[PDB]
RNA sequence: CCGGGCCUUGUACACACCGCCCGUCACGCCAUGGGAGCGGGCUCUACCCGAAGUCGCCGGGAGCCUACGGGCAGGCGCCGAGGGUAGGGCCCGUGACUGGGGCGAAGUCGUAACAAGGUAGCUGUACCGGAAGGUGCGGCUGGAU
RNA sequence: CGGGCUAAUCCCCCAUGUGGACCCGCCCCUUGGGGUGUGUCCAAAGGGCUUUGCCCGCUUCCGGAUGGGCCCGCGUCCCAUCAGCUAGUUGGUGGGGUAAUGGCCCACCAAGGCGACGACGGGUAGCCGGUCUGAGAGGAUGGCCGGCCACAGGGGCACUGAGACACGGGCCCCACUCCUACGGGAGGCAGCAGUUAGGAAUCUUCCGCAAUGGGCGCAAGCCUGACGGAGCGACGCCGCUUGGAGGAAGAAGCCCUUCGGGGUGUAAACUCCUGAACCCGGGACGAAACCCCCGACGAGGGGACUGACGGUACCGGGGUAAUAGCGCCGGCCAACUCCGUGCCAGCAGCCGCGGUAAUACGGAGGGCGCGAGCGUUACCCGGAUUCACUGGGCGUAAAGGGCGUGUAGGCGGCCUGGGGCGUCCCAUGUGAAAGACCACGGCUCAACCGUGGGGGAGCGUGGGAUACGCUCAGGCUAGACGGUGGGAGAGGGUGGUGGAAUUCCCGGAGUAGCGGUGAAAUGCGCAGAUACCGGGAGGAACGCCGAUGGCGAAGGCAGCCACCUGGUCCACCCGUGACGCUGAGGCGCGAAAGCGUGGGGAGCAAACCGGAUUAGAUACCCGGGUAGUCCACGCCCUAAACGAUGCGCGCUAGGUCUCUGGGUCUCCUGGGGGCCGAAGCUAACGCGUUAAGCGCGCCGCCUGGGGAGUACGGCCGCAAGGCU
């Protein structure tokens, strides 16, 4: 496998869209910490460090929204999106005047820095930035 | 196609294939006429239209199309041309400016006279 | 066999099979290539001669200045723009004739493909043929029933 | 040319050496930096005023200051149809030479240097600030102004010199032209105008040093085609005028009409008012310094001369209704009717207008838009999201390489530590000014110009942080590889081999037709065929099994046997411990046809002959029949080589069928082969755990159609022909 991080997001929005409680993914202490970003923002309800046929896992547990009427009942997400940015075929680096924000504001970008993983937000207020790892909604 | 490739190939800069060539990069080139006649266009047309082949000081010789009715164009006439072609004649991809060189404008003629050479009555 | 109705199917037809369309030969205009060659540009190699000029040796059978263990003139040499001989490389233009190609069209021959287009079609090659094309070997279905 | 004379801030020797140059030694430093000591070498210039002092100069040595030279790092266009280049070529020792490193030059030793990170060759072009376009990233561009470079008719050279190898200096050669008294001489606008030629086209052979700036001089002053201005040119931008107000239910003319009317049209006429230009008077800013007076030639304070533009702008008084032209009107795209015409004469940027009722030509009426402008052509960006980094795509629309193996390269799973390359933060120097951007200020505005303000990317210096990338080291086992035991299979290769059928030969028997077609005919048959029996020879393909099956990376592989060998799957979860994916090049494989050599040759079968169908039938059907289809060794390397779908991995309901495994045997789990379908995708048809779904990595590939997979060159090949 090249990029877990992208499988990681992968993993997740593959879920979200046909709407699992939960989800599992291999773990790194990088993911987690990605993962504790992702649910004090409110896009997930949090993961546990689970553990699979002798591996290590991150069982991660989905947030949805509400049922609705219509024809299309079906709860509208919660992250609507979630792409990679940087990459292994394309490393991207940001300083922090070029940090961008998601979707006028809604939206964040998780970023590795040497103060550890911040949103698009908390860069700015710390006054760094870094590998733009991705942006959500 | 991966980045790496557009780092390795890149993208191809197509550039232009100019529609006047005879010109040399000018707007306008003399001549002197060689076969002053009529030429027939393709469908879905038909008429007898007026056509002026050329040599150029650009050492070139091209058919360039007479606008208006009535002109005063034969051998060794001396001539100015522009650029544009006449989509239903092929071999014509140039005009001939009226009220130029051995050239005059269209004979009773009152509308759009600038592009006709052809100054103004009382 | 003629006309019509409904369902389905295929269709490159919609001016609707009195459709659409392919090829050779005919005529007209343009354009590229091949071609015994000719014409010019650029560049490379080797060799002969070689101007001014710096540089190196000699300055005596021998002129001048002395600043006389020297200086100038003056002589020899290496390099040397370039000129010449000869042979290669590349590109542009031009050329009897020649090969196909494009556009025009209202001609001539036939009617190959589009329907099971009337031999299912296409394809690679090979052979043949006035031409679209036919056929042999194998392959795909983008083949109707 | 020569003979002879003379001055000096010209040239020469000697002396004086603060000082500076060189050698050798030594301290420090660290590349030839500074200091130190002995031997050696070297300076010079006078002129003028008001005269024992001043000013200007002259000599050396240190330093400052500016202007430079050389060197380095990263960046800088197009073609790979340029893939190899190189002998001063790369390095060294030693000398020359320069202000100085250097192969910049010579000699000798060595054999080395450059290149898919695109060397070498070709084409093009002067780079940057900026300029234009652009939402931006980006593209195009490099005139003007500012900086640097290179050239001074085409080439070479050195002298002078602080400095050049010098545009208006010099030496020579070439090309060119001119002068001439015919023996011989000269010249170089790419300086300001100007001529000639070429071109679509680019100006005055004007005024002046008043300003600014420059050289020379103590100064006065001199030179000044730099510079300041004038003129020409709608070349671009800005500003202004061709008038303003009143003015009929509305003159004439002109266009339309359904004949009542409609449109031009507040437009004019005429009334009033205002007053562009043109007349006179006045008339500048720019111009305060050098210099002269006192003082001290200085600080400071007083004194005059000077204006090219120019009697111009500008100020005052007075005062005339005083140029409108162009494009467009079928849609895009704002603006409508009438005649003429009749696929004719014509417009055209695209789609398209016209063939007797044209909103599309021409004219006119009227109308639309700008407005001393209006339009066209040319070229650049835009729209073009149509070379897509932002920001596209490859099942059928153009595009997956025929398939594999593998180099370079790109990329790379969990955990710990060191370093701190990318990466991020702060500080800081540079990032000239002009311009762009905000504020304001002067020409009565603006265009133009001035002032201040406000940033960055990029790289140089120091410090810091460590998430991800990388590197060094230590562990792990979830990818991969391997061990034990098995299983299925037209996987591939060699050698043997088994039966049915077709063809011919031989033998027996037998008679009037067989064969063939939609029907017929050629053809074969009394020289005994067809159908039968028997024996023999030869070649090729392997009936049922067999199938929506299986194996193979692909093409492809099918009677039976054995041998040699590959890939692959399942289980046990034994070992190595990231060893991995991809793969431009390279290499190998590659159905049929085709080629070469030597065999083989029954059936079939291109070309060929014949018989028929047809208007014709160089074909479809029939009768013969050569290569070839078969084997061996060589090539050939293409295809509807298809899943028109590149390979690996991870994530995303299931249902039914089938192959082969493992289990516990109801059923569960692995790997393949089909089918319908969750969500999702998709232009639709369709795909959907064998994706064409959400993703990551890497390769190939597309950029309208035809021309054309053609030409040229290069490679491959015996050739046909293949690749690009
Ligand atoms: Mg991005
Ligand atoms: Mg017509
Ligand atoms: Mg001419
Ligand atoms: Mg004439
Ligand atoms: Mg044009
Ligand atoms: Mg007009
Ligand atoms: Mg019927
Ligand atoms: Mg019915
Ligand atoms: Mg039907
Ligand atoms: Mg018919
Ligand atoms: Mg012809
Ligand atoms: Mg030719
Ligand atoms: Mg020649
Ligand atoms: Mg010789
Ligand atoms: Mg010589
Ligand atoms: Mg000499
Ligand atoms: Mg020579
Ligand atoms: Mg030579
Ligand atoms: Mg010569
Ligand atoms: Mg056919
Ligand atoms: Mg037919
Ligand atoms: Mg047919
Ligand atoms: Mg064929
Ligand atoms: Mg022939
Ligand atoms: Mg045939
Ligand atoms: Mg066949
Ligand atoms: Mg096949
Ligand atoms: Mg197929
Ligand atoms: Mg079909
Ligand atoms: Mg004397
Ligand atoms: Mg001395
Ligand atoms: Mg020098
Ligand atoms: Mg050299
Ligand atoms: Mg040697
Ligand atoms: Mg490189
Ligand atoms: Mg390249
Ligand atoms: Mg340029
Ligand atoms: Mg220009
Ligand atoms: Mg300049
Ligand atoms: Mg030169
Ligand atoms: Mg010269
Ligand atoms: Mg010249
Ligand atoms: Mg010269
Ligand atoms: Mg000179
Ligand atoms: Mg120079
Ligand atoms: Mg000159
Ligand atoms: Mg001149
Ligand atoms: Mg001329
Ligand atoms: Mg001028
Ligand atoms: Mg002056
Ligand atoms: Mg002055
Ligand atoms: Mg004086
Ligand atoms: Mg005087
Ligand atoms: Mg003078
Ligand atoms: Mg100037
Ligand atoms: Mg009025
Ligand atoms: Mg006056
Ligand atoms: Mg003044
Ligand atoms: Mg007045
Ligand atoms: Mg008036
Ligand atoms: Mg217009
Ligand atoms: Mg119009
Ligand atoms: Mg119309
Ligand atoms: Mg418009
Ligand atoms: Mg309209
Ligand atoms: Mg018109
Ligand atoms: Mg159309
Ligand atoms: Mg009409
Ligand atoms: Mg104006
Ligand atoms: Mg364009
Ligand atoms: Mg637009
Ligand atoms: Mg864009
Ligand atoms: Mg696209
Ligand atoms: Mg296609
Ligand atoms: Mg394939
Ligand atoms: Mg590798
Ligand atoms: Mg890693
Ligand atoms: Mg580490
Ligand atoms: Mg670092
Ligand atoms: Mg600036
Ligand atoms: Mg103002
Ligand atoms: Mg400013
Ligand atoms: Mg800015
Ligand atoms: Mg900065
Ligand atoms: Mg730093
Ligand atoms: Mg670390
Ligand atoms: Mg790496
Ligand atoms: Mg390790
Ligand atoms: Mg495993
Ligand atoms: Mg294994
Ligand atoms: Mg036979
Ligand atoms: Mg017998
Ligand atoms: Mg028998
Ligand atoms: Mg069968
Ligand atoms: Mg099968
Ligand atoms: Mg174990
Ligand atoms: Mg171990
Ligand atoms: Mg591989
Ligand atoms: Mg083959
Ligand atoms: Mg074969
Ligand atoms: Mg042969
Ligand atoms: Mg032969
Ligand atoms: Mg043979
Ligand atoms: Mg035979
Ligand atoms: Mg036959
Ligand atoms: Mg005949
Ligand atoms: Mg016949
Ligand atoms: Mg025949
Ligand atoms: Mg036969
Ligand atoms: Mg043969
Ligand atoms: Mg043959
Ligand atoms: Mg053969
Ligand atoms: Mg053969
Ligand atoms: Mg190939
Ligand atoms: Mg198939
Ligand atoms: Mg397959
Ligand atoms: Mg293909
Ligand atoms: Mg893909
Ligand atoms: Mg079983
Ligand atoms: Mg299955
Ligand atoms: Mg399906
Ligand atoms: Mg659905
Ligand atoms: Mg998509
Ligand atoms: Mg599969
Ligand atoms: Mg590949
Ligand atoms: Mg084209
Ligand atoms: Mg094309
Ligand atoms: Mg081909
Ligand atoms: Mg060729
Ligand atoms: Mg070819």
């Amino acid at each position: 496998l090249t990029d877990p991080i992208a499988d990681m997001l992968t993993r997740i929005r593959n879920a979200t869209r046909v709407y699992k409680e939960s989800t599992d993914v291999p773990a790194s202490r990088f993911k987690e910490e990605i993962l504790r970003i992702l649910a004090r923002e409110g896009f997930i309800k949090g993961y546990e460090r689970v553990d699979v046929d002798g591996k290590p896992y991150l069982r991660v547990y989905l947030k949805y929204g509400p049922r609705r009427q219509g024809p299309d009942p079906r709860p509208e997400q919660v992250i609507h999106h979630i792409r990679r940015i940087s990459k292994p075929g394309r490393r991207v680096y940001v300083g922090v005047k070029e940090i961008p924000r998601v979707r006028r504001g809604l939206g964040i970008a998780i970023l590795s820095t040497s103060k550890g993983v911040l949103t698009d937000r908390e860069a700015r207020k710390l006054g760094v930035g870094g590998e733009l790892i991705c942006e959500v909604w | 196609p991966t980045i790496n490739q557009l780092v390795r190939k890149g993208r191809e800069k197509v550039r232009k294939k100019s529609k006047v060539p005879a010109l040399k990069g000018a707007p306008f080139r003399r001549g002197v006429c060689t076969v002053v006649r009529t030429v027939t266009p393709k469908k879905p047309n038909s008429a007898l239209r007026k056509v002026a082949k050329v040599r150029l000081t650009s050492g070139y010789e091209v058919t360039a199309y007479i606008p208006g009715e009535g002109h005063n164009l034969q051998e060794h006439s001396v001539v100015l041309i522009r650029g544009g072609r006449v989509k239903d004649l092929p071999g014509v991809r140039y005009h001939i400016v009226r009220g130029v060189y051995d050239a005059a404008g269209v004979k009773d003629r009152k509308k759009s006279r600038s592009k006709y050479g052809t100054k103004k009555p009382k």
